[PDB]
């Protein structure tokens, strides 16, 4: 019936119309008496040699010590950050990993790719080894994201341009979200983990209610394919990195896009996004195999994070903000403060 | 004058070394030798740019440029000849690092255990060189017949000229200074004319040795471009 | 200044190194193969003279090769294609039936350039399979190979409408100085396409080899 | 199941030999540093020797080096223990032990049950003062041990160890670093203190908790237990 | 398509149900985050190498 198609259209101006109202001043206007922040000159205090392949994943872990790394060596290795020794090397069934995540309470960590399932394996037991809990299948795509919501809960990406709740024992997928158009990239948990957020190949990102399982908001501007979400410290907004060489500040309660983080200099993609504790800096990784620094607040670019050889895959703060680790196509990992 | 070419030699010989340090990681342990070489080779052009210790520490430099173009001759006639488990196995990181140390070792080991003049001093240097050029031949030559079958077998632009480029300078510059040491070797008379033009030879070969090493390295190319463009 | 637990785990990690070193060489000296194919071009009957990703394994002449289809990987493929970056080879396989219907063969080329031209693969020889002898040789005597080819001028023969179909595939790669198109004519069954690969993968090997080495 | 099983054991003449096997099962040997631990007929713990994971490292203590041989064979998931010229000072009960090292790990969590072996006829120092006292059942009582060396590390890590041996029975950690609770022990045990001073609070006691309670230091080798204080009543 | 289409114009009726603010007032409440916790951020205020884990 071509008159749904129409009355959506009605309604998608409606929306648009909706949020156009509350656009009084933009943030820029706001923020434009505020002090920069200067210039941020971060220093690699560390490298980790350890990864003989791409590094496509990492993820800190809430003690900010501990991290675990993914590479497309069949390895995943926890290092000690501090230290720089590495506690555990994870081999791998499936060599194509795209993904990696380390739950909050540290127990486990998970992993996932191209394989369409998510591993979870005790960092914890008895016998002194590293052991695969679980193996969540029912995605069709690969594992583009995954995120611990506690020991038994996890938030799965998959490029099948839907996001799934698993419960870890069961191993069932709890709750199903089907809102995408196209390979959904990047996941992000709220703060309060009540929520989260998805930015996929659609050009759009997503808000979804994990108890209820339902899109809430649905927020586009971006031109091409979002590869990077991340929620602000405080919860009320997110930023999305993306194809376009451009990443954007979302604000779930004015339910619109509110500042713009691009150069005319800067003409390739972005592969992740990430806040400083205060979320004052936005970190963004690049394909200019260095990192960018950006004043969240004055859409000024305060730094650059450049010390790799190829293109910067994925990009981390510690929960503390002490530290930053960001790796990169080349087989190393660098922590920087 | 002559003396150009040493400047050459240094300016080519610093290149490759701050290429290898500044791209460590873009550069594999074929280039360790590479590099130990042309530092061999700086060691040699900068004395002549653009005494006793002088002569000494000359004798030094080539003597390792010499025996470090057997172990890249040989590093590359293994990689592309020997299984990749024998040559794994062989190349290790600590073993690289032994062999270029024991070259040096081995270097100034001769130079201060032996008699100058280049009697059994002579008949050595001669009989050395003719073994370092055997293994320098036999390692290229194998790698030419190797890189002939498998194209034949698939089958059913020069290429190979850098292998043919080295093996004929490296003749051409080492082959006057054995047969003097040869001649020298039993008593016959020995132009002053004709030692001093042999040793420019040889101690020309080190200049040019970054070059004949790397010209036709794609990698090292663009190396080159990015830093010049 | 180091604590005796400190040192055991420095110890700990001493190892841990190790045995990454160990399976990094270990799997250096492994063939990876990427199986391609616009769809029933072949790809099973290859598969088998030997979820998402199904990687095979199997050793011929001392020599491992694991070869990796995607065909079931239904998705973005310029999301994860990048994540075969340096597999050794790619294995390109055509129906050389599927020219009649149904502008297979077209779909097909368009395929062989999308990944012969790819960013990620531009220095990654490509083995080119050309399936189904028998039956395009059946075929080309009742359906004449202008059906695909309007430009094509030649004998409607089994031999020159091969070589036609050979020499589109491989002209339709642009950088013909960095990498190699090894073509073959996969129904004997009598294990020559295990023996081509292995012939194409070594050569593709040496060529590596005296790359690393400057010589190229 | 992670059982280590200890064995050799028994009546040998003085200045003889004897080799110890400790057959491991239910985990990864070849990931652990195994130790010996020894115990006099009626005194406390004594360390003797230790093994890093892959045998790289080895220690003995000052009483047994040159005499004693710690090896493992990891394929065969076994310990050995090489004593010659034994003396009427090595009759004791020997356990195994082991112990894995990295950030965040809990060393000495597993003992054996122990092999008995007869003999016919700068170390840090650390102090138990009460060698005994009296306990009932729901009261809360304190252990204090006293180390003559400060064990807090430069990197924020006090290396106490708390281990509890009940009556007939091999001893169980407790507490590892002075404040972390090893896993399977319930909340009630309680370590805190600042160097060379710590304390092993119990709340509510009750049955299964009489015994000896030993302290140990792992700040640098030879490892040095306590006294032992025992809880009975 | 319809039970497509239909679900899609459900769920975009959900979306204008929303209740939203004024930009400048979710611009503000950003501003005062940052402001409240600037301190506490090192990487925006470098901290001396006594308290930093990563010395280097
Ligand atoms: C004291 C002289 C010692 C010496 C003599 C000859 C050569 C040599 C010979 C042939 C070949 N030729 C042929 C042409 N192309 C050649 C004449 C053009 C220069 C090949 O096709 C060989 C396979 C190619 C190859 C070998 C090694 C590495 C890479 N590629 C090249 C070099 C080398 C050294
Ligand atoms: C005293 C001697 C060593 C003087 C120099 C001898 C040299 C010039 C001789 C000895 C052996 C000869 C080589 C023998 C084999 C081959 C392989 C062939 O594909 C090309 C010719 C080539 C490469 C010859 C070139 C000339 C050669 C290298
Ligand atoms: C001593 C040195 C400096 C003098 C020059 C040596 C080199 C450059 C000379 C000597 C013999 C020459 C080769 C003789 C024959 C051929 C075969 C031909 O198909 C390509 C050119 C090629 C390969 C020549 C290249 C240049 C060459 C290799
Ligand atoms: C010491 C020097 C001056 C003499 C020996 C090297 C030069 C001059 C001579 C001797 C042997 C000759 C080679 C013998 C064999 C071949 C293979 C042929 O397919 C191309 C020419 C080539 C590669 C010749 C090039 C010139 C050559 C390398």
């Amino acid at each position: 019936l071509d008159q749904l198609r129409q009355e959506a259209e009605q309604l998608k101006n409606q929306i648009r119309d909706a949020r156009k109202a509350c656009a009084d001043a933009t943030l820029s206007q706001i923020t434009n008496n505020i002090d920069p922040v200067g210039r941020i000159q971060m220093r690699t205090r560390r490298t980790l040699r350890g990864h003989l392949a791409k590094i496509y994943a990492m993820h800190w872990g809430t003690d900010s010590r501990l991290l675990v790394s993914a590479s497309q060596d069949g390895k995943l290795i926890i290092w000690d950050s501090y230290t720089t020794n590495k506690v555990h090397a994870i081999p791998l069934r499936s060599s194509w990993v795209m993904t990696c995540a380390y739950a909050p309470s540290g127990n486990y960590v998970a992993c996932g790719g191209l394989d369409n399932i998510c591993s979870i394996y005790n960092l914890k037991t008895r016998e002194g080894n590293v052991r695969v809990s679980r193996e969540l299948a029912g995605h069709t795509g690969y594992l583009s994201c995954c995120r611990f919501l506690d020991d038994n809960q996890i938030v799965t990406s998959s490029g099948d341009t839907t996001c799934a709740l698993w419960d870890i024992e069961t191993g069932q997928q709890t709750t199903t979200f089907t809102g995408h158009t196209g390979d959904v990239m990047s996941l992000s948990l709220a703060p309060d983990t009540r929520l989260f957020v998805s930015g996929a190949c659609d050009a759009s990102a997503k808000l979804w209610d994990v108890r209820e399982g339902m899109c809430r908001q649905t927020f586009t501007g971006h031109e091409s394919d979002i590869n990077a979400i991340c929620f602000f410290p405080n919860g009320n907004a997110f930023a999305t990195g993306s194809d376009d060489a451009t990443c954007r500040l979302f604000d779930l309660r004015a339910d619109q896009e509110l500042m713009t983080y691009s150069h005319d200099n800067i003409i390739c993609g972005i592969t992740s996004v990430s806040f400083s504790k205060s979320g004052r800096l936005l970190l963004a990784g690049y394909d200019d195999f260095n990192c960018n620094v950006w004043d969240a607040l004055k859409a000024d670019r305060a730094g650059v994070l450049a010390g790799h050889d190829n293109r910067v895959s994925c990009l981390g703060v510690t929960d503390d903000g002490m530290a930053v680790a960001t790796g990169s196509w080349d087989s190393f990992l660098k922590i920087w403060n | 004058l002559y003396s150009g070419l040493a400047i050459g030699g240094t300016l080519a010989n610093g290149m490759v070394i701050y290429l290898v340090s500044s791209f460590r990681k873009l550069q594999t342990t074929s280039n360790a030798f590479i590099v130990n070489g042309c530092a061999a080779d700086l060691s040699v052009c900068a004395l002549w740019m653009p005494r006793l210790l002088r002569g000494g520490l000359l004798g030094l430099g080539l003597t390792v440029s010499l025996l470090s173009h057997c172990l890249v001759a040989l590093n590359r006639y293994l990689l592309i000849t020997r299984a990749p488990a024998t040559y794994q196995a062989l190349y290790q990181r600590r073993h690289t690092a032994g062999m270029l140390a024991l070259s040096w070792a081995l270097a100034l080991g001769l130079v201060l255990l032996l008699p100058p003049w280049a009697h059994y001093p002579a008949l050595l240097a001669a009989a050395a060189l003719l073994a370092q050029t055997a293994l320098l031949l036999h390692c290229y030559l194998g790698i030419v017949r190797r890189v002939r079958v498998s194209v034949k077998r698939v089958s059913v632009r020069l290429s190979g000229l850098s292998v043919l480029l080295l093996c004929c300078v490296f003749l051409l510059a080492t082959q006057p200074l054995v047969w003097v040491s040869l001649a020298s070797g039993f008593s016959l008379p020995v132009p002053w004319g004709v030692q001093a033009a042999s040793w420019l030879l040889c101690c020309a070969l080190s200049a040019l040795n970054p070059l004949l090493y790397t010209w036709r390295n794609e990698e090292f190319r663009r190396s080159v471009r990015s830093v010049l463009p | 200044t180091l604590s005796a637990e400190d040192k055991a785990a420095v110890e700990r990690s001493k190892m841990i190194d190790r045995n990454l070193r160990e399976d990094g060489e270990k799997a250096a000296r492994e063939v990876k193969l990427l199986l391609l194919g616009a769809g029933e071009s072949g790809k099973s009957t290859i598969v088998k003279q030997m979820t998402g990703i199904v990687e095979t394994h199997f050793t011929f002449k001392d020599l491992h090769f694991k070869m990796f289809d995607v065909g079931g990987q239904r998705s973005e493929r310029k999301k994860w294609i990048h994540c075969f970056e340096g597999v050794t080879a790619i294995i390109f396989c055509v129906a050389l039936s599927d020219y009649d219907l149904v502008n297979r063969m077209h779909e097909s080329m368009k395929l062989f350039d999308s990944i012969c031209n790819n960013k990620w693969f531009t220095d990654t020889s490509i083995i080119l399979f050309l399936n189904k002898k028998d039956l395009f040789e059946e075929k080309i005597k009742k359906s004449p190979l202008t059906i695909c080819y309007p430009e094509y001028a030649g004998s409607n023969t089994y031999e020159e409408a091969a070589a036609y179909i050979q020499c589109q595939f491989e002209d339709l790669n642009k950088r013909k100085d960095t990498k190699e198109i090894y073509t073959h004519f996969t129904c004997a069954t009598d294990t020559k396409n295990v023996q081509f690969v292995f012939d194409a993968v070594t050569d593709v090997i040496i060529k590596n080899n005296l790359k690393d080495c400057g010589l190229f | 199941d992670v059982q280590l099983v200890e064995s050799g054991g028994g009546l040998v003449q003085p200045g003889g030999s004897r080799k110890l096997s400790c057959s491991a099962s239910g985990f990864a040997f070849s990931s652990f540093g195994m130790h010996w631990v020894r115990q006099a007929p009626e005194k406390g713990l004594e360390w003797v020797a230790y093994i890093s994971s892959g045998s790289g490292t080895i220690y003995y203590a000052d009483t047994v080096k040159g005499r004693f041989t710690i090896s493992r064979d990891d394929p065969k998931n076994t310990l050995f223990l090489q004593m010659t010229s034994l003396r009427s000072e090595d009759t004791a009960m020997y356990y195994c032990v082991r112990s894995i090292y990295y950030y965040g790990s809990s060393p000495f969590d597993f003992w054996g049950q122990g092999t008995t072996l007869t003999v016919s006829s700068s170390d840090i120092v650390m102090t138990q003062a009460t060698s005994s006292v009296p306990v009932t059942p729901g009261e809360s009582v304190s252990i204090s041990c006293r180390s003559s060396k400060s064990l807090l590390h430069s990197n924020g890590n006090t290396y106490l160890y708390w281990f509890l041996q009940r009556p007939g029975q091999s001893p169980q950690l407790l507490i590892y670093r002075m404040s972390n609770l090893a896993s399977g022990v319930p909340d009630r045990f309680s370590g805190s203190g600042s160097g060379t001073a710590f304390t092993l609070t119990i709340s509510r006691l009750e049955a299964e908790d009489v015994g000896v309670y030993y302290c140990m230091q792992h700040l640098e080798y030879p490892l040095t237990f306590g006294a032992g204080t025992k809880l009975e009543l | 398509s319809i039970a497509q289409a239909r679900k899609l114009v459900e769920q975009l009726k959900m979306e204008a149900n929303i209740d939203r603010i004024k930009v400048s007032k979710a611009a503000a409440d950003l501003m005062a985050y940052c402001e409240a916790h600037a301190k506490e951020d090192p990487l925006l205020t470098p901290v001396p190498a006594s308290e930093n884990p990563f010395r280097e």
